[PDB]
């Protein structure tokens, strides 16, 4: 099994959920932030 | 796909983490300065151009 | 010439982008170059580290040492490395400074730290050791400035530990390389060597200021009196600059 | 406080040092003759040593002495064979090229015929002693390192006095042979051609003359930094690397986040240097024959920059109040 | 990472104001208590920079400009958009660069081996704050530092070499120059030296030491030695940078005159016969 | 008036540059031959003169250029041109160098 | 070293003497300083290399 | 999201908190100086402006 | 169960238990500070 | 083809990847920065025109 | 909340008491500073000016 | 026919990477040569056609 | 001929690496020279056709 981390197969996988978690909320925070400029000034 | 998780056997987590930080923070930082650039979406002036 | 081609890209133009693709490979040959040592790079536990940088390691260039040394290739398996170092991690991570578990200037691991080299003497270009006493060198003396032979040895904290009784120079380059330190009975026993570059001598006296009074007599000595190793060579001068930082707690400590 | 190794502290002679001589036979054409001085031993070998007397460097010497001593006469010419004014404008005497108006057709003597003959003589010396740079390493059976980096000089050289005149049409782009007078050129060839600092390959020759000087007071520092470890033996060190190239590896991966090895350091030290005339040989090669304006260059390309306050005194302040009055 | 020799040499100790509180290392940079002081300097400077650029209306790297404030503001502070962030930004890079070699001091103390790099450095910060601080004191304006621009500081340069009536005759900055070609003249030779006698032709034993020494013997009739050269260089490099500092300190504070007037001392002597 | 009235209304008197003595200070004259056995571009700067300030500057600027009507712009106005004879050259920037350093 | 720096030293005073000498009986700072500074190298040689 | 405790089991805390710590007071001087370069909220400006 | 830091879930997680109710205190009075400012001279 | 997987038999996917990231990055940079120097496509003046 | 003392638990006290207190002079000088800078924060010429 | 030889000759890992920063060399150099073009230059194009 | 025993005195690898840096060199040198040329540029001939 490649790994040229150390981490196991299963170790990555959680690993991962947690980051796409922060990063769907990072994302979910930026789309909010994205429609309240663009109510407030629309750039298209 | 659901096999994205890889990355980490690839990357270290450690040093991606510090590196898309510092790269977030920077894009976040640039982006806001081209903003500051352009008179038309310059927060600032407009504030002051709305005060009057 | 005068004339400009697709553009405002002229000669002078085509010239600077020529110039640009070959430094961008000449900081690729000039990067490689340097990663024939120390590499590849590994953690704290020792391990290979994930990550080994953007430049990968060059093809194995071969140098033909003299006085029948056999050849000498750089990338892979640094003769180097030193087996037992007496360290241990102050942190389960990466990036934190060791804490040496028992004597660092004994065990050589902080600044007193050496490297493995060869357990043989440095050669001149005939075959003779390079670094040898004065007393053995044929027509050698002192030209010009104060000559320390004979004059007491000052320790960092002010103790007399002995005089000097020889300095071993390299007559291949007719410079000053170490000084032979008699130690007084109460100091230690034997003789020991301190190069140049670490000992400051006055009118009268001859001091350092790296290495108390207490440590001489844990200097690394060597095999034979006529010629050092360059491990040897290697141990005893990493051995007083760890005494900047090992002599007392207060260089180890914060200075304000 | 602690020894610094700026100057030894004690310094021993013995026996001169001659050479160490191989099958290539260098010790007929080697001088028998050394010398010590202390005064250079406070700071570096204390001997001074033999020459050796090639043929590459007795013609170099020879005609390097002719084009000396014809600029020099031509010099004491200039004021009439007045030593006393020969001294007083020693600095501001020279050997003009000749005037524009002979193309590279050979000039009056009086008009720069005997530049022509002095840079002869002195192209001759140079290439000579590159010559005798490129047979020494030959003979000694090292690199050819100092050869060519030599010959990077010898472009910049040959670009100023030979390549660009020959292809500018006329010798008088030639350098003078005087001491401010080419101060001269250098300032009104940046004048006529616009402004140098705005030729490219100028800036880049600017950069690695910087990172010359600023990576051999890096260089010199770090060996004497790591001398106390024999860090000065560099040789040694490439072949079997101690704590003195480690301590010097880890100041610098510690401090800027990468390194070099004992033998890379000077392949860094030697391309900056290098670089420092190609890239100027380049940019005065370049300069006039394609580029005769180098700020317009600037304009057009959009690297020049724009200042949108007032150019007047009078804008700022104004005369009476300078004055105080 | 670490290379392969790294991990004896990374012990704690040799700090000069912080303690364990910052001794630890980034990747392969260590941090200090004057890497934090750095890196909290150096990103606002960098900020501001860009900041400025972004109020300049131009990101272009080459035609970013922050200049000082105009000659009738004195020594006092301007407003941000008038050359006040040019005074900023020189504050932060003054913390910056004092940090970076305290910090290096830091570096050096840890491995035992001598302070020669921070005083080196010293010395191009003092080529650096000569520049940007103490000219304008002399002077009682801060409109005298250069503009934070790749090619808008170089026309400072242009407009201040020109506002002296050719440079080229300053005494100081004939004496500067003279230590900048011959610092790159030692560094190629010297780099040269060592790459040719490790670098022999193929099928060669490498050359040691005795063999270069032997070769500027028969070169140049002297060689200065392997460690004569890296201290003689040193000296070079300083003397370039301090002498760089001096030609331009003497320039407005000493010599508001001509530069060629100045050696009107040679040309008017009693001894030469008018 | 253009010049003398440039800023404000101070003109020139008989005062402006005698100053008090028969032949007003700072007048100058034809010295082009500075230097013996030369003769074109040569013979003119590689000197230190009265007229070339502290220079080895051409002296004969004042006499070409303040006096003879010669072209004193050097520079060319585009960025590439065809650099053909007749030009000036680095020798007529060091010659107006010379004039604009009296300046 | 120690009589040569001394003569070193003793050229300078006599540079500085010189520098300031020649300026009571008129020349300049600068003249007067390179006359000092030529007096510093003839005399400051000639007694390190005499006196040592 | 729950489980965002984890980025301590990759990153060490006092390790990170000096980046933590110089990131806030690098904003936290960043916002204060671009105020003050605008003309609208450098309230140091304000101030003297009220006071007429 | 990778832990580069060597702690524990029980460690790490009182260990960001407090981190977290200093970031919520620090933003709290962010906003209060914001709230202040924006009533004093609004930037929309 | 379907024997295109081989190239990871020749390059190291730690390095690659990095050197696509950057790449990729300074690809879509570059771009948005050509976008915003033409005067048809920079979204920035468009919307000040729109807003008149 | 209540747990803030754990700080002391990853921080040595000792050398962010001296961190601080360094920290917080620089502070207090460099914000002294920028009313002096200010006119009408000046209080040093605000006397000149009431002293008429 | 036989043009697998090549390989004997050059490393893989080398020319891939070569040809990798050369390829996209080729790409960036001719879109900008058609840039500069005032023909070729699909930006100016929609502006000349937007009218 | 017999002109296979070049690659007797030269070596392959050297020189192929060679051949192929100056047979693209000279071929964007050819290429630019004629868009310098006013009569050859297919660029500028392009937009006179149209
Ligand atoms: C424009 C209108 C207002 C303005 C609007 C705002 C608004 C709105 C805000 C601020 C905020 C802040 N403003 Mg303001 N601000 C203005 C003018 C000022 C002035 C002044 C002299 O005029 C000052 C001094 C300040 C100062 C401040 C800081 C108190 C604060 C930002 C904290 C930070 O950056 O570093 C903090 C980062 C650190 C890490 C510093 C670390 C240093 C300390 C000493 C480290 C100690 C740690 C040690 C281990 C001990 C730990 C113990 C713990 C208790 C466990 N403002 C103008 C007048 N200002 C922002 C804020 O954060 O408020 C909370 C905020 O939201
Ligand atoms: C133009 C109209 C609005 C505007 C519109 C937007 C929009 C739209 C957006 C922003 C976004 C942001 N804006 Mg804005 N913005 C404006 C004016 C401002 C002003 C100001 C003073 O005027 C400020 C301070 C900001 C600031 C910000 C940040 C909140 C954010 C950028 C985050 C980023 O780039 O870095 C990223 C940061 C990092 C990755 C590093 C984080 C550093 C920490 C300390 C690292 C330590 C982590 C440690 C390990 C602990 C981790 C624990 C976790 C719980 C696991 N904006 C104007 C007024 N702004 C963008 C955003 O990102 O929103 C989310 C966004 O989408
Ligand atoms: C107003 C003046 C113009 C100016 C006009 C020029 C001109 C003109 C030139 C430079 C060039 C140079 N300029 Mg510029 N330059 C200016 C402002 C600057 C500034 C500054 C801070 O302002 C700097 C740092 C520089 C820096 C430099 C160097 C990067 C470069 C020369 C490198 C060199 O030594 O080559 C090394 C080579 C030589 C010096 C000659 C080699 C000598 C031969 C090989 C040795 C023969 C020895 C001889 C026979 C005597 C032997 C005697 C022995 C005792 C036996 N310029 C302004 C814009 N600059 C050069 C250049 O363009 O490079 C691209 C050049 O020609
Ligand atoms: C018309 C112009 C005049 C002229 C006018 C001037 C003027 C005016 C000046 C010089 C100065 C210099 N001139 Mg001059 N000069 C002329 C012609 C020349 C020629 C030539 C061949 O013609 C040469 C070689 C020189 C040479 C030089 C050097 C003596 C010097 C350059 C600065 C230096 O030493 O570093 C000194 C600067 C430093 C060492 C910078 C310190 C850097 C800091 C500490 C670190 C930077 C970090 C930074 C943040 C980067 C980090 C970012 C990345 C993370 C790495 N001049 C022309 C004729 N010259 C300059 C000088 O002396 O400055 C002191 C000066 O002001
Ligand atoms: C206005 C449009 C521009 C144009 C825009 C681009 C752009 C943009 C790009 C290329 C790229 C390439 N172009 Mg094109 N290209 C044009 C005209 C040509 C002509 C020509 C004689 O006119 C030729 C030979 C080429 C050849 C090429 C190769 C260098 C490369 C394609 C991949 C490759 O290497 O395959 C190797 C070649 C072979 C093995 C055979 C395949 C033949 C090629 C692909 C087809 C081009 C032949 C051409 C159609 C002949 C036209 C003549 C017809 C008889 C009328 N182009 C026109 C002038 N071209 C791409 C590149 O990589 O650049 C580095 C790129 O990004
Ligand atoms: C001073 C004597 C000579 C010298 C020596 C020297 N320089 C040194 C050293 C030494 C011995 C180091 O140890 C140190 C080092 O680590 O180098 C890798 C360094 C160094 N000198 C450097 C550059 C440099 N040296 C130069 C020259 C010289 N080097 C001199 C000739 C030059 C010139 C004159 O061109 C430059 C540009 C750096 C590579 C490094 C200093 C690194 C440093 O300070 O890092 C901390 C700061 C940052 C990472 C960024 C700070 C940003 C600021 C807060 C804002 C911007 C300020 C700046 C004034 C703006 C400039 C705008 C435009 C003018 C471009
Ligand atoms: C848009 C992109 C376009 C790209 C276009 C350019 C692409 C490519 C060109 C190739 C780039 C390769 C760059 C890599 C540089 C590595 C060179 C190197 O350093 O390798 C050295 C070889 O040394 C040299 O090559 C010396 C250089 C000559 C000096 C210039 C002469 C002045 C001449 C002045 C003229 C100047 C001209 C103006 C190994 O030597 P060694 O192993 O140490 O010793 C072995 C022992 O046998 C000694 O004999
Ligand atoms: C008769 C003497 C005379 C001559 C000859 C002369 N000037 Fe003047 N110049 C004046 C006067 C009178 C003024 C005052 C105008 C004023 O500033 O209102 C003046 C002012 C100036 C100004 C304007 C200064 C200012 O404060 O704006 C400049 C510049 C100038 N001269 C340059 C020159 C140059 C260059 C020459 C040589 C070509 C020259 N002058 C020759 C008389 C002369
Ligand atoms: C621009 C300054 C200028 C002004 C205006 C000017 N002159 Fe002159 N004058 C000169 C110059 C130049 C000379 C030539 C030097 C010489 O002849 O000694 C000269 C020469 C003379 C001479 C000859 C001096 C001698 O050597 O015998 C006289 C007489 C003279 N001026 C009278 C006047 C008078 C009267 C006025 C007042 C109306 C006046 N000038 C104003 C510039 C000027
Ligand atoms: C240029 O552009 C313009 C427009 C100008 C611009 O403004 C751009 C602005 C941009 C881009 C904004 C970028 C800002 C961002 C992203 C905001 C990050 C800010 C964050 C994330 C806030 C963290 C707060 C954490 C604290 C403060 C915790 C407190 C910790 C407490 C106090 C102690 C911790 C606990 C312990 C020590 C105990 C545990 C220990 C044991 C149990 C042992
Ligand atoms: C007691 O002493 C007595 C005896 C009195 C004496 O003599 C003293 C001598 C005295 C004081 C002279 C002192 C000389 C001085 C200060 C001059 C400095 C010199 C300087 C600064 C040189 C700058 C320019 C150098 C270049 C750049 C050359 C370019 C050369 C090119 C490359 C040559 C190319 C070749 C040709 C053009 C020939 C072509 C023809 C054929 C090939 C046929
Ligand atoms: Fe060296």
């Amino acid at each position: 099994d490649l790994s040229f981390t150390g981490l196991t197969d299963e170790q990555a996988q959680e690993l991962h959920s947690v980051y796409m978690s922060g990063l769907w909320l990072f994302s979910a925070v930026a789309v909010v932030a994205h429609l309240a400029t663009f109510i407030w000034r629309p750039w298209f | 796909m659901s096999k994205f998780y890889k990355i980490w056997l690839i990357f270290d987590p450690r040093r991606v983490f510090v590196a898309q930080g510092v790269f977030l923070f920077l894009l976040a930082a640039m982006i806001h300065l081209v903003l500051l650039s352009t008179e038309h979406f310059n927060w600032f002036e407009l504030a002051a151009a709305n005060a009057a | 010439m005068e004339e400009t081609f697709f553009g405002n890209f002229d000669l002078a133009s085509l010239s600077l982008w020529l110039f640009y693709g070959f430094f961008a490979l000449l900081i690729y040959y000039l990067q490689t170059e340097n990663m024939r040592e120390g590499y590849p790079l590994e953690d704290d536990d020792g391990n290979t580290a994930a990550n080994q940088g953007p430049f990968p390691l060059p093809k194995e260039k071969t140098f033909k040492l003299q006085h029948g040394r056999g050849e000498l290739t750089l990338p892979g398996e640094d003769v180097q490395r030193r087996d037992n170092l007496a360290l241990r991690k102050t942190a389960h991570g990466n990036g934190f400074p060791m804490e040496p578990t028992g004597d660092p200037m004994l065990d050589g691991v902080g600044p007193a730290s050496w490297s493995k080299r060869r357990d043989v003497p440095e050669l001149d270009a005939h075959g003779h050791p390079k670094i040898v006493p004065m007393s053995a060198a044929e027509g050698f003396g002192v030209s010009a400035g104060t000559d320390p032979r004979g004059l007491p040895v000052m320790a960092g904290d002010g103790e007399i530990v002995g005089l000097v009784s020889d300095m071993w120079i390299d007559e291949a380059e007719q410079l000053v390389r170490y000084l032979e330190i008699e130690l007084d009975p109460e100091w230690g026993d034997g003789k020991r060597l301190v190069q140049r570059e670490m000992v400051r001598i006055k009118s009268d006296r001859v001091k350092v200021r790296s290495i108390y009074g207490k440590h001489f007599k844990n200097v690394p000595k060597t095999k034979s009196p006529n010629q050092v190793t360059l491990l040897e060579e290697d141990k005893i001068m990493a051995y007083y600059a760890g005494g900047t930082l090992y002599a007392d707690e207060s260089r180890l400590e914060p200075q304000l | 406080p602690e020894y610094q190794n700026i100057f030894t502290q004690v310094q021993v002679q013995g026996p001169a040092e001659l050479g160490v001589d191989n099958e290539n036979n260098l010790t007929e054409e080697r001088t028998t003759g050394t010398g010590f001085s202390q005064l250079i031993g406070w700071i570096g070998n204390a001997q001074l040593g033999p020459i050796y007397l090639g043929w590459f460097g007795i013609i170099s010497l020879v005609t390097g002495t002719l084009w000396f001593n014809i600029v020099g006469f031509n010099m004491l010419s200039q004021v009439g064979y007045s030593i006393p004014e020969f001294i007083r404008q020693l600095f501001w005497l020279a050997l003009e090229p000749p005037s524009p108006e002979y193309g590279l057709r050979m000039p009056p003597l009086d008009d720069g015929g005997w530049f022509i003959i002095a840079s002869f003589f002195l192209l001759v010396s140079v290439i000579s002693w590159w010559l005798r740079s490129y047979q020494l390493a030959e003979m000694h059976k090292m690199g050819k390192h100092v050869a060519w980096a030599f010959a990077a000089a010898i472009w910049l050289f040959l670009v100023l006095g030979l390549f660009r005149p020959i292809l500018m049409g006329s010798w008088s782009e030639a350098v003078p042979y005087g001491i401010f007078p080419h101060l001269d050129w250098t300032t009104a060839f940046s004048i006529r051609y616009g402004n140098l600092y705005y030729n490219p390959f100028h800036a880049l020759s600017i950069v690695f003359l910087y990172g010359s000087v600023l990576l051999f007071a890096m260089h010199g520092a770090t060996i004497l930094a790591v001398t106390r470890f024999g860090g000065d033996r560099e040789l040694e060190q490439i072949y079997d690397r101690g704590t003195a190239s480690e301590r010097a590896g880890l100041f610098w991966r510690w401090t800027m986040g990468f390194n070099a090895t004992m033998e890379g350091i000077h392949r860094w030290a030697w391309w900056f240097a290098v670089l420092t005339p190609i890239t100027g040989g380049i940019g005065i090669l370049l300069t006039g024959t394609v580029v005769d304006n180098w700020f317009l260059w600037a304009v057009e390309h959009n690297f020049a920059p724009d200042y949108t306050q007032d150019y007047g005194y009078e804008a700022y302040t104004t005369y009476d109040g300078f004055l105080g009055r | 990472a670490l290379l392969s020799f790294e991990r004896k040499y990374r012990v704690r100790g040799g700090t000069l104001i912080g303690g364990d509180l910052f001794d630890f290392w980034v990747g392969p940079f260590y941090v200090g208590f004057f890497g934090v002081t750095t890196a909290f300097f150096a990103l606002l400077g960098t900020i501001l920079i860009f900041w400025g650029a972004s109020q300049q209306g131009t990101f272009n790297p080459w035609l970013i400009n922050i200049a000082p404030p105009d000659l009738s503001y004195g020594l006092g502070m301007a407003p941000l958009m008038e050359g006040g962030l040019w005074q900023i930004i020189t504050i932060c890079a003054i913390g910056a660069f004092v940090s970076w070699a305290l910090r290096e001091v830091e570096i050096c103390r840890k491995l035992g081996m001598g302070y020669h790099v921070p005083f080196a450095f010293s010395v191009a910060i003092f080529a650096y704050v000569t520049l940007v601080v103490f000219r304008p004191l002399l002077m009682g304006a801060w409109g005298h530092g250069f503009p934070y621009g790749i090619w808008s500081h170089l026309d400072w340069v242009s407009n201040t070499g020109y506002a002296y009536l050719h440079f080229h005759y300053n005494p100081a900055h004939m004496i500067a120059v003279t230590f900048f070609f011959t610092t790159t003249l030692a560094l190629a030779l010297h780099g040269a030296l060592v790459l040719s006698a490790a670098n022999p032709p193929k099928g060669e034993e490498v050359k040691g030491p005795d063999n270069e020494d032997t070769f500027f013997r028969d070169f140049i009739g002297y060689s200065i030695g392997t460690l004569g050269i890296h201290r003689v260089g040193l000296l070079l490099a300083l003397n370039a940078g301090f002498w760089s500092a001096v030609c331009i300190i003497i320039s407005g504070p000493v010599w508001t005159k001509g530069w060629p007037e100045w050696w009107n001392w040679w040309l008017e002597m009693p001894i030469w016969p008018s | 008036a253009g010049h003398v009235y440039a800023n404000a209304e101070v003109g020139v008197t008989c005062f402006t540059c005698h100053r008090g003595q028969a032949v007003p200070s700072e007048v100058w004259y034809r010295i082009d031959p500075v230097t013996e056995n030369t003769s074109g571009w040569a013979s003119v700067q590689n000197r230190a003169t009265s007229l070339s300030q502290f220079t080895s500057l051409p002296s004969d600027a004042l006499y070409q250029y303040l006096l003879n009507y010669e072209q004193i712009a050097v520079h060319d106005l585009e960025s590439r041109v065809e650099t053909l004879p007749g030009d000036p050259t680095w020798q007529n920037t060091e010659r107006t160098y010379s004039l604009m350093n009296y300046f | 070293m120690t009589c040569t720096i001394t003569c070193w030293g003793i050229g300078v005073l006599l540079g500085i003497m010189t520098t300031v000498g020649l300026m009571v009986v008129g020349w300049s700072f600068l003249q007067g300083a390179f006359m000092g500074v030529l007096a510093w190298l003839i005399v400051g040689g000639v007694l390190a290399v005499a006196v040592c």
